[PDB]
């Protein structure tokens, strides 16, 4: 049982053929968008199913890792049910021995150290989800994105996914280092807006914020709220 | 490629019939059973003349009783020495007897076609041993030579010759030997290194000879004994 | 041929592609015979000296308290499988104090031998058995295979160009359940005096023979024993 | 090269090691197996190759829990692994829950068990399809059959082997649901002498109101009772 | 199986390692981060990924990393794989510690993650960590002392040498090495850095000392805009 | 984990993995050796350390415990390995029989260390070989070379780095009885034969003598060239 | 059990008596308690009668695995410190036994002492047995290093002849050894009641 | 709370003269206070000219039995050739020493004969020491049948009785006569000694019976 | 030893021109307190072999789904060859002393008996692995008490028909009845014979109080 050999190894050119396989699954994945904001972050991403056939209340993308800090994802589908299962344990395990909520830096380490031997070990693939963090953690909200690599990243706003060079963009021209609270929400909105393929429904996109009371995902009565003020 | 435990068109496997070669690579030894002992000789292929020629062990004693001489890929045979004078101290220690040659002989040859990609723990072994070799020794039977394979076939030999001489020697021991000892199967062996003459006029620097007599234990012949035999030729 | 990293997969007809050349693999090996009677089951071999001169490689094997064998194929896998079925044959004597069996010995070891050809870059024990021994009834006889298909037949011959062997031996089968002891091996070499290359004789180097049955233990007859069985011209 | 390994599907989805396995069972003897309400009657067509093996050389109507049966068709030394392997299961069934084993578990365990098998590139499938049979006292006559892709399914009348082609069309044609299962034993000679189309030293076992839930090699008298079914 | 293995352990024909020089033009790609020391204490001098605003605030880079109070580390090559083995490597420094209760000189640190590393290119089957990383450090033994090692393994007192794209040769025409005087080190590191830019596209980092215990500084904003204007020409 | 079986036999008996260690052998540097009947001498031509290496880490040059010390030649990390468990089993070889361990009795260690990886399952034999000199309890100044294929050889040049077929011939051209003083004759033999390969000792070569089981003392350049210049002289 | 063992100017004499007792009831008056690992070396045995006897018979087996493999004579320190090492971790589990390990080697005349503790020490004369500090007493009463064979005989016969004499826990016979620059030799096998009669 | 030893009884007794080895017995196995049964044997054929005779706890002397058998079997067809007497003693005294620290509480005596022919005869203690002798009884009566034997047989404490060797009448009635008197004086008597003898040309098996109490 | 286990008394036996016949009271007694009265001591196994036990009750359920087990798998082999008693005396007997041997044993005392192909067999297994042969056996008390009149008869006579052997048995199962504390009235005599193994369960015991009035 098991193969104890990497798949995932170096090209000709020296470079990890596997990995920019990994970043091509996500940027073939849904578009996500994250904002880092002064007071709290927002994480919006588009749930755009096959038909309108689905229950929209049974999965989820924002999800929180048990105190305040939730991670929305681009790519593959389980691949990032398998890092939430992962990192929720990594937070317990954290706050069993040292009795605070993780520090999300320490969480965005430990998740990157999981992704990271999946690019090794024994016949697996990487993951190809490279998710974002959020979190509030005393003081100042962060936000990182462990990439199926294993690196990280913190800043101020991103975009993956589709066409995440236009949201990148986009966001680098709709930015303040002041911009706070539901307008970030409105240009979260109106960067998945930008695309969509159509329509702007609010069963098709679920924000999720950090109001500094813990991460929480918002009620769909919310979201059509602003919908309702675009 | 293919893997180690795998059949070959012709009819055996792969790495046994890869390990009958690289026999031909390597020196020769040649070994002559008689009836009072059995003498064993090999010609250790000196390189360069810069050197200490009699640091080349290619005849090793297993026990005061039974010596072997190797050949082929040298020093791929110290674990399976190593393991014939474990096995034959743990039988005079279990025992408190002297031993066959067959028994060494027999433990020796299991440890042959024993390897394997996977399988147990990292300690066993990948390729076979490539180190054909055969047990002079004496004991309460007769004295008697064991010819080893890698492929774990051991027969009885009285005279039986290996290495990349395995042909010529072979067929010239074919019609030199029948009779005994008297002192003379020695000095008619190393006539035929005489004949198989790669390099050098076989004095007492690049053949190393041992005889095991019922008498003695065993004698690897310093340089003056055998410069004393090479006189007489 | 993509078919040589090759025991795990299947030939698209119904092949296994090597463990049916591990039976070539018995057939490239040395010729041998065995037979029984009514009473006392007997094993014949005839070993090749590819040297100068030797012990011919002995052939049948001594592994019991009666249940003896004879190897054709491979030598060190035949001894690894007759230290097997040896150390268990003993162990049964051990656990229940009585003679094991011959038909759960050889079906044991057809589940022992039967494992490397299921699973991965492992070869099958490429020897192919004759196993021959005398239990409660009758003296029963098995050849088995590398196959791990093992077969209660009588009077089976297998080794290099044994064919010949079983057809003179097919033809033969009247005269067995009789023919005592000093008429059944004449019986018996000169069923294994087919497979020789048509020059004179089963000499009394090259011929180890077996007897086991009523009354007396697997015995071994080695160079000088095998000289009171001397008949036959062809 | 999307064969040779069971690990990996085909651009249509079929694995190639399991349909490689499937008709290494047909190239192998028949066996057919006939339900009747008082049980199962197993017969296993035997194409012996030279007079030197004897009677029963190769057994292949095994027996694993005192009452079901082992009708095998391919490998016989894969169908003797899992013969006694099921007899090591039926053994873990008594002796753990104390009751005597149903059969539709049996065949689900075996069945997950040789399908289970068949997931992975560090082994290769089994190559015998093989058939169960047996009734407890309020059971019915269950017998199953399993391929080697692992699916085990409950039957009246299978057969498998080379001339199942042949000897699906008989059986169906039997009257299948209320006969006493002496005459069938019987008629199992008319299935294996129609099917057998060139030694034919056929053999029949069976469990039965005659059995109580057992095995028998037939008694012996069958064997010159139903070899009386000779020219037609 | 052995279809689908990469067989990293191999040795080439031509006696290399395949995957390891494959390594070596992993580091050609991204990497920077010179290091110069002096009679006073060591420095790196570093740069980041691109012109990219969105980035908020590090607390320390993505590339000095802190290992003990007196040593420190930078990284070359792929950033996923040496940050598992920095974390790895500083468990083995304060092991050191609860061994021996001393601040681990450099060079046994040093020994101990090139053996690892060369475990990972000896066995297992694994790729290689693709980083040429390279370390600071002082203990009481020596002076102030930088070393620097690769993916191979092998590593040495490397005393100005960089790594990375654009190869140091100029700086093996512009160090002296009998004294330094750090200031002019800065100078120098401007220099090569200036050739091959503020603290948004530059992390430049010392370490130091006062009264015996080692200060390691990140040279914080305004000290980037002083020497950045120390040049007129250079 | 990882159990493919590497280190195989190809056809014509040839052992492909060993021999790709034989060019890891050929493509090293230049080591040499010479017992000279009192005392034993090292050399191996180092490259540009001047321009910016330190001489501390550059060191081709180890010690084992006292008196046996090596020249590695090739790969030059996974050697590093070798001398560590060198070293540990030296220890305690010093543990159970309490000797100035012999120098036959470590380099068969490290013979059959080498040996042993190309028996296991994945792991590449070394490319290294060594060059064990050292004493013993009673003078002997025994020298040995090892190889990847973990056979020992008890000469007295071995010459066995990248250049130095040419050297081994020129040792055995010039190598009888001239150097069996003390250490004048035999270290101007040792420089004059890497004075063949390359240029002056000022910047390239480095040595190591040892004088009856004490004073393992290097040659810093400054004393090199005494030597260098009587051979210029000649 | 009462051996004894010291060294002198020409080699050392290894003797000990031939009784092996079972609590109260004795076995055997004629046991061979000195091992003769190689013909250069000896070893005794101090008590548990299987532990002794199994200890030194795996030392011989050792010290012929170290004649085979460095091609050497074995040190005798390193008979004794590897006999120490396997006893050793063996401490504590109820084995019972002690020794010399005398014999020449190529710097000395050896006689180490190892026992069930793991001593390992070096002497110049020791007596280990049930009793044998009787022969303690006596045997340091007329030992020193100038002495020449046959007093030495002498010594050893009389030393454990009173340590037989006095302790009950031994008797029998005496062998004596005096080993040196060719191996152990063989010189008594008297018994204590013709030592009686021959020395009144 | 368990104690897995008892002590069964019974007396073995092995002589060596110059061309035999008398292995003597006794029948009754028994321990507490109730006897189990009079016809078990404690001589037990190993080989042609090796006999045991094998006392103490029963049913670890038979399952020593039945692992000396199995690997007296074990090693006679890995060397063709069966095992000597004194091989015999070497192997079973590591066989006892082995299982040291959960003893086999046991007493054997290994009769039988040499290479050249003469006797010999090894006592063991239940960890394993041996030494050869010419007698040395054990097990129950073992401190009964010692010293007469080492009387009428070694002849110490005795002057000039000119004392001849041993044959197979002076020691045949030598070994009926010291079973029936422990079987007076001993508990754990017998009650049929079955003298397990050894010879040159074979071997045969006297018996006869005892003080039946 | 570290709880009161449901224990029997005795199973005692002997053999008899023809087969051997075993006997036991049905008695599941909790440390003086007949808890389990209909309780079956006597296993049956392959047609020519019996089976009792003595002591722990729940080790002989764990040896009757062993032996049944067993004999069963090797049953269905087909080709003849059921176990003599031989086998299963021995197999047994490895059985404990393979068990005493790690500390963990089988604390029941059992007999085993049966007619081979010759001739009887009634073979003694005990909780310590001390296993032998005996014309005539019992376990337990019966060891101390129904053994003198076993060792009595036949003594005499070492040849009994079926009746004598059956009334032997069943007098000193009367014996046992009246002087063993753990024993309980009805009992299971049992019976192998030629014809194979049958048993005769469950029977009672004609008790005879007549001496008790005369104590003053």
């Amino acid at each position: 049982r098991g193969y104890s050999f990497s798949l995932t190894t170096f090209s000709p050119s020296g470079k990890l053929v596997q990995i920019e396989y990994a970043l091509a699954a996500v940027a073939g994945g849904a578009p996500s968008v994250g904002i880092k904001a002064a007071n709290g972050v927002v994480l919006a991403t588009e749930k755009k199913q096959k038909s309108i056939l689905y229950d929209e209340r049974s999965v989820h993308k924002v999800e929180p890792i048990t105190k305040h800090i939730g991670l929305v994802y681009s790519g593959m589908g389980p691949d990032y049910r398998v890092l939430v299962h992962r990192a929720r344990k990594l937070a317990q395990q954290y706050y069993l021995v040292y009795q605070e909520p993780i520090p999300t830096a320490q969480l965005v380490q430990r998740v990157a150290s999981v992704m990271q031997e999946y690019t090794q070990s024994g016949g697996v693939r990487p993951f190809g989800v490279s998710l974002l963090i959020c979190g509030w953690n005393e003081g100042r909200p962060y936000l990182f994105q462990s990439d199926p690599s294993g690196a990280y990243f913190a800043w101020k706003a991103t975009a993956m996914g589709k066409n995440y060079v236009n949201g990148k963009t986009f966001l680098e021209k709709r930015y303040n280092e002041d911009l706070e609270l539901e307008d970030a929400i409105h240009t979260a909105i109106l960067t998945l807006k930008e695309s969509f393929e159509g329509q702007m429904t609010e069963d098709n996109i679920e924000v999720g914020i950090c109001n500094e009371a813990g991460f929480r995902r918002l009620t769909p009565t919310e979201v059509k709220d602003y919908l309702a003020a675009i | 490629d293919r893997g180690v435990n795998t059949f070959s068109p012709e009819g055996r496997l792969f790495q046994v019939e890869y390990a009958i070669e690289a026999i031909k690579l390597g020196s020769t030894a040649i070994g002559i059973q008689t009836s009072e002992g059995v003498c064993l000789a090999v010609e250790k292929r000196i390189t360069s003349p810069l050197m200490e020629p009699s640091s080349i062990e290619k005849i090793v004693e297993i026990d005061a009783h039974i010596g072997c001489a190797m050949s082929g890929l040298i020093a791929d045979a110290k674990t399976l020495i190593d393991k014939a004078r474990v096995e034959t101290q743990n039988h005079w220690f279990t025992y408190n007897e002297t031993m066959t040659v067959e028994s060494v002989t027999q433990a020796v040859s299991n440890l042959a076609l024993q390897f394997g990609e996977e399988d147990a723990d990292p300690g066993a072994m990948s390729r076979p041993f490539g180190v054909a070799l055969l047990f002079g020794g004496v004991d309460e039977k007769g004295p008697q030579l064991f010819h080893m394979d890698p492929s774990g076939t051991f027969v009885q030999c009285d005279a039986r010759a290996i290495g990349s001489a395995s042909e010529g020697a072979q067929s010239s021991l074919q019609e030199v030997y029948h009779k005994s000892m008297t002192l003379k199967e020695a000095i008619k062996s190393s006539l035929i290194i005489l004949k198989q003459v790669m390099e050098e006029k076989l004095n007492a620097t690049n053949i190393e000879l041992a005889t095991v007599q019922p008498g003695q234990n065993f004698h690897m012949f310093t340089k003056e004994e055998l410069e004393e035999v090479i006189k007489d030729i | 041929n993509q078919y040589d990293n090759d025991v795990t997969v299947w030939s698209p007809q119904g092949r296994i592609h090597q463990i049916e050349y591990a039976m070539e693999a018995v057939k490239q090996g040395s010729a041998t015979v065995g037979l029984k009677s009514k009473t006392h089951a007997v094993l014949v071999a005839l070993k090749r000296a590819q040297s100068e001169l030797a012990a011919h490689q002995k052939k049948i094997l001594h592994v019991d308290n009666h249940i003896g064998i004879s190897i054709a194929g491979l030598t060190a896998d035949a001894r690894l499988l007759c230290n097997f079925m040896r150390q268990e044959c003993l162990d049964s004597r051990f656990v229940f104090d009585r003679p094991l069996p011959v038909s759960r010995l050889v079906s044991l070891i057809g589940s022992k031998t039967q494992i490397p050809t299921q699973r991965y870059g492992r070869r099958p024990y490429g020897v192919g058995l004759l196993i021959a021994g005398y239990d409660d009834m009758g003296p029963h006889i098995f050849q088995t295979c590398p196959s791990a298909n093992y077969f209660d037949c009588r009077a089976m011959s297998i080794g290099a160009r044994s064919q010949s062997a079983r057809t003179y031996l097919e033809r033969h089968m009247s005269e067995f359940m009789e023919c005592n002891l000093d008429e059944l091996v004449k019986h018996g070499l000169r069923a294994l005096r087919e497979t020789l290359p048509a020059e004179q004789d089963l000499t009394t180097k090259n011929v180890s023979i077996g007897i086991v049955g009523k009354d007396l233990e697997f015995t071994i007859y080695d160079d000088d024993d095998v000289s009171p069985f001397l008949d036959g011209l062809e | 090269g999307y064969d040779l390994s069971a690990s990996t599907f085909s651009p249509d989805g079929r694995v190639f090691q399991v349909e490689y396995a499937m008709k290494a069972v047909e190239n192998s003897s028949t066996a057919i197996g006939i339900r009747c309400k008082d049980g199962v009657v197993f017969g296993v067509e035997k194409l012996v190759l030279s007079k030197l093996y004897e009677e029963g050389s190769n057994k292949r109507l095994f027996n694993v829990d005192r009452h079901v049966g082992m009708a095998v068709a391919g490998l016989l030394a894969d169908a003797r692994s899992l013969a006694d392997i099921a007899r090591e299961e039926a053994s873990n069934f008594r002796s753990n829950f104390g009751y005597n084993i149903p059969l539709k578990h049996l065949a689900d365990r075996v069945a997950m068990y040789v399908h289970a098998y068949t997931l992975y590139s560090a082994v290769r499938p089994f190559g015998c399809s093989f058939m169960l049979g047996s009734y407890s006292v309020n059971d019915g006559a269950q017998l199953y059959m399993i391929d080697p892709s692992g699916v085990s399914y409950g039957y009246w009348g299978c057969a498998i082997g080379k001339a199942r082609q042949a000897a699906k069309t008989e059986i169906e044609k039997l009257q299948m649901k209320e006969m006493t299962c002496r005459d069938i034993v019987k008629e199992v000679a008319k299935i294996i002498y129609i099917v057998h189309d060139e030694a034919f030293e056929l053999e029949l076992s069976w469990v039965g109101e005659l059995t109580n839930g057992r095995h028998e090699i037939v008694p012996k008298d069958i064997r010159e009772e139903a070899e009386k079914y000779a020219k037609e | 199986s052995r279809r689908y293995d990469s067989r990293t352990t191999i040795f080439s024909p031509e006696g290399r390692l395949y995957q390891v020089e494959y390594a070596m033009e992993a580091i050609g790609h991204a990497g920077t981060c010179l290091g110069i020391l002096a009679n006073d204490g060591v420095l790196l001098a570093a740069e980041r990924r691109n012109i990219h605003k969105l980035l908020d605030e590090v607390f320390f880079s993505e590339k000095i990393y802190k290992l003990n109070e007196d040593m420190a580390c930078s990284v070359a090559g792929i950033t996923s794989d040496a940050n598992v083995l920095t974390n790895e490597l500083r468990l083995i420094a304060q092991r050191y510690l609860l061994q021996y209760q001393e601040p681990i000189p450099c060079e046994q640190l040093v020994t101990a993650l090139c053996d690892i590393k060369q475990a990972y290119t000896q066995f297992g089957g694994k790729r290689p960590f693709g980083v040429s990383l390279l370390y600071i450090g002082w203990d009481k033994h020596y002076g102030f002392q930088l070393y620097q090692s690769d993916p191979s393994g092998n590593y040495g007192g490397w005393k100005a040498t960089c790594i990375g794209n654009n190869s140091v040769s100029m700086l093996k025409q512009d160090y002296k090495e009998g004294e330094m005087t750090l200031k002019s080190a800065l100078a120098l590191a401007i220099k090569v850095l200036n050739k091959t830019l503020s603290a948004e596209k530059v992390e430049i980092a010392t370490l130091t000392r006062e009264n015996g215990k080692t200060v390691i500084r990140v040279l914080k904003q305004k000290e980037v805009e002083q020497l950045i204007k120390k040049h007129e020409e250079e | 984990s990882y159990d493919r079986a590497i280190t195989v036999f190809s056809p014509d008996g040839h052992l492909f993995q060993v021999e790709y260690a034989q060019e890891a052998v050929k493509k090293g540097s230049t080591a040499v050796g010479v017992r000279g009947r009192d005392i034993v001498v090292l050399g191996v031509e180092k490259a540009s350390v001047a321009k910016l290496q330190d001489e501390r880490t550059v060191r081709k040059i180890c010690a084992l415990d006292d008196n046996v010390c090596m020249a590695f030649a090739g790969l030059t990390a996974d050697a590093r390995i070798v001398i560590n468990r060198a070293r540990v089993e030296c220890q305690s070889h010093r543990l159970t029989v309490e000797d100035p361990v012999t120098v036959e009795y470590i380099t068969r260690y490290i013979a059959s260390l080498k040996q042993r990886y190309t028996q296991s399952n994945g792991r590449r034999p070394f490319g290294i070989s060594a060059l064990i000199v050292g004493f013993d309890f009673d003078g002997t100044p025994r020298l040995y070379q090892t190889d990847p294929s973990g056979t020992y050889h008890a000469w007295k040049a071995n010459a066995i780095g990248r250049g130095a077929k040419s050297v081994r011939e020129f040792l055995e051209k010039n190598y009888t009885d001239d150097a069996i003083e003390t250490d004048d004759l035999t270290i101007k033999l040792v420089i004059k034969a890497l004075l063949e390969v390359v240029e002056s000792g000022g910047k390239n070569i480095e040595l190591a003598v040892m004088r009856r089981d004490q004073s393992l003392k290097i040659l810093n350049p400054e004393e090199i060239e005494k030597y260098v210049a009587e051979i210029e002289k000649e | 059990t009462t051996t004894l063992a010291f060294k002198f100017r020409h080699g050392v004499i290894v003797a000990a008596d031939s009784r092996a007792t079972a609590g109260a009831y004795i076995a055997s008056q004629t046991v061979k308690k000195v091992i003769e690992i190689n013909p250069y070396l000896l070893g005794t045995m101090a008590g548990g009668a299987a532990d002794c006897s199994f200890w030194e018979r795996l030392l011989a087996r050792q010290c012929r695995i170290y004649e085979l493999r460095n091609k050497e004579r074995i040190s005798v320190a390193a008979a004794s410190k590897l006999l120490a090492n396997m006893v050793y971790q063996y401490k504590g589990m109820g084995l019972s036994m002690g020794t010399m390990i005398c014999g020449w080697d190529k710097r000395g005349p050896g006689l180490y002492y190892v026992d069930s503790e793991g001593n390992r020490i070096s002497g110049a004369t020791f007596s280990v047995g049930s009793g044998s500090v009787y022969a303690y007493g006596v045997m340091d009463r007329g030992y020193s290093y100038d002495l020449e064979v046959e007093q030495a005989y002498d010594l050893a016969r009389r030393a454990i002849y009173q340590a037989t004499y006095r302790d009950a826990y031994s008797g029998g016979a005496v062998n004596l050894y005096h080993v040196r620059e060719d191996g152990w030799i063989r010189v008594s096998s008297d018994n204590v009641a013709d030592l009686h009669e021959k020395y009144s | 709370r368990f104690s897995p030893y008892v002590f069964n009884g019974g007396t073995i007794l092995a002589i060596a003269g110059e061309d035999f080895a008398i292995v003597a017995s006794d029948t009754r196995l028994s321990e507490g206070f109730s006897i189990h049964t009079r016809d078990s044997p404690k001589c037990y054929k190993l080989t042609d000219k090796t006999v045991i005779g094998c006392s103490g706890f029963h049913g670890d002397c038979l399952t020593l039995t039945k692992i000396i058998e199995a690997r007296l079997k074990m090693y006679k067809h890995s060397n063709n050739k069966a095992m000597t007497t004194g091989a015999i003693a070497a192997m079973l005294s590591t066989i006892l020493y082995s299982r040291r620290f959960f003893p086999y509480y046991v007493y054997n005596i290994i009769g039988g004969l040499d290479e050249e022919g003469k006797g010999a005869v090894y006592s063991f203690d239940p960890v394993g020491s041996y030494q050869r002798d010419s007698f040395k009884a054990g097990g129950s009566a073992s401190a009964m049948l010692q010293p007469l034997l080492d009387n009428q047989v070694g002849f110490k404490n005795m002057q000039n009785v000119e004392h001849v060797p041993l044959s197979l009448d002076r020691a045949m009635r030598l070994v009926k006569d010291v079973f029936i008197s422990a079987a007076e004086r001993d508990v754990y008597t017998g009650d049929a000694l079955r003298i397990c003898i050894v010879t040159k040309e074979g071997i045969r098996e006297e018996t006869v019976s005892l003080r039946k109490d | 030893t570290q709880n009161p286990m449901v224990t029997g008394t005795s199973v005692l036996g002997v053999k008899f021109e023809g087969g051997v016949v075993i006997a036991a009271d049905m008695l599941g007694s909790y440390g003086s307190l007949a808890r389990f009265r209909n309780i079956s001591r006597i296993m049956r196994v392959n047609n020519s072999t019996m089976l009792g036990a003595s002591g722990d009750y729940a080790d002989f359920q764990y040896l009757k789904q062993v032996l049944g087990q067993m004999v069963i798998d090797e049953e269905l082999l087909g080709d003849g060859h059921s176990y003599s008693p031989r086998a299963i005396h021995s197999w047994l007997t490895r059985a404990m002393y393979s068990r005493r041997s790690k500390m963990n044993p089988l604390w029941n005392t059992m007999v085993i008996g049966g007619y081979a192909d010759g001739e009887s067999f009634l073979g003694y297994v005990d909780m310590l692995g001390v296993a032998y042969e005996a014309p005539s056996l019992a376990t337990g008390y019966g060891a101390y008490l129904a053994q003198p009149l076993l060792r009595e008869v036949l003594e005499k006579q070492p040849v009994l028909s079926q009746t004598e052997a059956r009334d032997l048995v069943e007098r000193c199962m009367r014996v046992l009845y009246y002087r063993d504390a753990r024993s309980y009235n009805r009992f299971q005599i049992a019976t192998v014979t030629e014809k194979g193994v049958e048993i005769e369960g469950p029977l009672s015991t004609e008790t005879n109080w007549d001496i008790a009035h005369m104590i003053s």
